[PDB]
RNA sequence: CUACCCUUGGUUGUGUGCUGUUCUAAUUGGUAACUGUUAUCCAGUUUCAAGACAGUGUUAGGUGGGCAGUUUGACUGGGG
RNA sequence: GGACUGUUUAACUAAAACACAACUCUAUGCCAAACCGUAAGGUGAUGUAUAUGGGGUGACACCUGCCCAGUGCUGGAAGGU
RNA sequence: UGGACCUAAGCUGAGGCUGAAAAGCGUAGGCGAUGGACAACAGGUUAAUAUUCCUGUACUUACAGUUAGACUGAUGGAGUG
RNA sequence: AUGAGCAGGUUGAAGGUUGAGUAACAUCAACUGGAGGACCGAACCGACUCUCGUUGAAACGAUAGCGGAUGACUUGUGAUU
RNA sequence: CCUGAGUAGCUCGGAAAACGUUAUUUUGAGUGAAUCUGCCCAGACCAUUGGGUAAGCCUAAAUACUAAUUAGUGACCGAUA
């Protein structure tokens, strides 16, 4: 059981902080972005410690989102479908831009994205939502062979 | 067609029935095309290291399986040409050796009333509506008759696939998936529309008119004669044993185990596969 | 083996009994509880957990 | 007039279960794709389908000679 | 009497017994029912209901009559528990 | 004739999985003729050997140097086996 | 799974061609046919029987038969429960 | 600040304790404290009081025995032992 919030407000009316709901496994292992601390040093030597890295993490959280965002930017998608003349013959899921980002050397993770299968060919722009701070736009190019 | 044949034995007489295989198929002898075949091994109702756990099976000659696609999504939109239809002996249907506008060729379901030369398609987009054609259940009317209906998505045809074998079209569900059909086993259940099928009955639906005619004819499938429970010793199987016919025992009787075998329910509702059913052969759902 | 590598356990060796008592051999085996481990390895897997030790590592968040 | 306690109508709402939702995010897979691999074993990612179900363990129900161990008196002009 | 040809208690008893084609009833939709071990797992089966399994009958043609009172089997909402 | 060639149902089994252990499931491999391609005949010889000792009658595939031409193509696939 | 065997002789079916016949049939005739849990019958499998032996020549035999003896075949090699 | 945390304990079936499960140890399952002021122990428990502060590790000595290297002894036997 772990007693402390992160990377959010928990999608109820709440302030960010270290209350949670009493089950320790309701989100929160099943969610990398709930996050916590050990209890044991957070008695009341690591109260103010874990204020400031809250504090920190928020603001890089708001800083790394808006790099991403203007990354994403510039690394605009360019993928393929074999079909029959644009009959639906190809797959797209998220799985080629996984190892498309794996290939480049970064991570995204499943929380930043929401699909499971999509598709579409053409030149065409896209735009997920990853948190209430910001929101990806991006745009792809698939080529319907 | 079934015919008999006075065979003038000084052996009792014989009901035998044989099917003619010329004026439907071609080729009565062995002589099949490389690279297709493997051939397949019986196990006479034993298991991986020789006990039994199945009862009288033995007896059957050799018999080569030929590579039949099932999944066939592995090469898609390219349209075949109907080249033979051959005996199976394997199972109680019929192969067909088709030919790729590529330049390859496989081996399919024979279904009834197919010609040698017609042109098929197994694609995932609405086709021909002819005998054998494949494509997803939402792209299909109503009113037909489908066969070779898998389970798995993109998993093979596994169900319905024997001699005189179809599906009854009963409308279709609104979540996309749950077709429902009704089976030739008494059941009616909800598959998935993304699962494909072949339409059209299986062939051979005379199968119920062949009469085996002898205990040699059968063995040489691979069923073996088995006793009857009452003959059986008092502790191998206590329903009899001893001098004199006995009345059958307890009120319905078991099997080899302390099983039943005439009223009792053997299929759970603990699995994904009861939310498919709609009619179970003994009142509904 | 019926045991988690945390700790190799097995089943409990106890004596079944009844309303007049009957001996009989019996073993209640662990309540395992299989889980992914979160941990930098290069790839996570998933591994069988106690359940009392689950809740140890949890009290002190060995995630 | 104000008050102790109610039956009875709505009533606010906590603390638990009964089903009807939705989702996967744990979990399962003898779905498929990729990789070790070359290897229908196995393992990792994705996918598909369910999904807090199932399954497992704990405790107990019901059936349960499939299987185990038991019990099967005496006198009796043999014995029953 | 057994349709028949056939298996059978080795070294007392070969067949009205068993088997048997076939008939019939029934369970079983895939990771089938089921079976084996405990479990992975394997067979059924590298099978798909016209197939497997079990019970009954056991060339051939015709019939198999009264019955669910108790038990088995299935379905079950009322009430007690 | 059997191996230095390969496979048969099958066995074992690197790793992996299941199970207190032992041990089982189980992949690559590695085994597995009772099969598959696989190059010599006659006659004379001893108390005891013969397609093996000796006489004539054909050679074989590898390996090189040598002579000339020529580019060869598997481990992959097909035919064949 | 890899192989072998069934001496010899009967026997004239289904099937297809032709003709008579008939509108076409049926019914018949000649031709391929050697099919047939077909037959007789060597070797072979078994013991259904008579006799002999019964501390036998043999811990199950000799014996003359017998049914099968192209298939519900037998046997061989190795594994197999 | 600290002195061994899912710890002592509580509940469902047990195992060891002379005990067939009770003071005491553990748990297959679930829940779950505390801080020397407090905690545990004092064959149910509790008040006072007494002892010790568990919940990490290790150790020769007194522990049996001879496959034996050797020395010695047999109210040990003497080829049926």
């Amino acid at each position: 059981m772990k007693v402390i919030l992160k990377q959010d407000v928990s999608n109820l009316g709440k302030r960010f902080d270290v209350v949670d709901v009493k089950d320790g496994y309701a989100i929160h292992f099943l969610f990398p972005k709930k996050l916590a601390a050990p209890l044991t040093k957070k008695s009341l030597q690591d109260r103010d410690l874990f204020l400031k890295k809250q504090q920190e993490h928020y603001e890089i959280n708001k800083a790394l989102s808006h790099k991403l965002k203007e990354v994403i930017e510039q690394t605009e998608l360019h993928f393929s479908l074999k079909e029959h003349n644009g009959r639906p013959y190809g797959s797209i899921i998220t799985k080629q831009i996984i190892n498309q980002a794996h290939t480049k050397g970064m991570a995204l993770q499943k929380f930043m994205f929401k699909d499971n299968v999509r598709l579409g060919f053409g030149d065409h722009e896209i735009t997920l939502h990853i948190f209430e701070d910001t929101t990806a736009v991006l745009k792809v190019k698939v080529t319907p062979d | 067609p079934i015919k008999k044949i006075i065979s003038r034995s000084n052996s009792g007489i014989h009901h035998s029935t044989v099917i003619d295989y010329k004026k439907l198929l071609t080729t009565n002898k062995n002589k099949p095309e490389k690279s297709l075949l493997v051939t397949l091994k019986k196990h006479g109702g034993r298991n991986n290291q020789g006990k039994i756990t199945v009862r009288h099976q033995g007896g059957r000659n050799k018999r080569k399986y030929r590579i039949i696609d099932f999944k066939r999504t592995h090469y898609d939109n390219i349209e075949a040409t109907v080249k033979s239809i051959e005996y199976d002996p394997n199972r109680s249907c019929f192969v067909s050796l088709i030919t790729y506008a590529n330049g390859a060729k496989s081996y399919i379901i024979s279904p009834d009333g197919i010609k040698v030369g017609d042109k098929i398609l197994a694609s995932e987009h609405p086709i021909d509506i002819k005998p054998g054609f494949s494509m997803p259940l939402a792209f299909i009317p109503e009113g037909t008759q489908v066969h070779n209906i898998e389970l798995h998505p993109k998993g093979g045809g596994q169900i319905a696939r024997s001699a005189g074998s179809y599906a009854r079209i009963l409308g279709q569900d609104e979540t996309g998936k749950y077709v429902i059909l009704q089976l030739l086993s008494g059941e009616t259940r909800k598959f998935l529309k993304e699962c494909r099928a072949t339409v059209g009955v299986v062939s051979n639906l005379d199968h119920n008119l062949v009469v085996i005619g002898k205990a040699g004819r059968n063995r040489h499938r691979g069923i073996r004669p088995t006793v009857r429970g009452s003959a059986m010793n008092p502790n191998d199987h206590p329903h009899g044993g001893g001098e004199g016919r006995s009345p059958v025992g307890r009120d319905a009787p078991r099997t080899p185990w302390g099983k039943r075998h005439m009223g009792v329910k053997t299929r759970n509702m603990k699995k994904a596969s009861t939310n498919l059913i709609i009619r179970n052969r003994k009142g509904e759902q | 083996a019926k045991k988690d590598q945390l700790t190799l356990r097995g089943p409990l060796y106890g004596n079944n009994r009844s309303h007049s008592k009957t001996i009989t051999r019996r073993k209640w085996n662990v309540n395992l509880q299989p889980c992914k481990v979160k941990t930098a390895d290069g790839k996570t897997t998933r591994i069988l957990v106690s359940t009392r030790t689950l809740r140890t590592l949890k009290k002190h968040n060995r995630l």
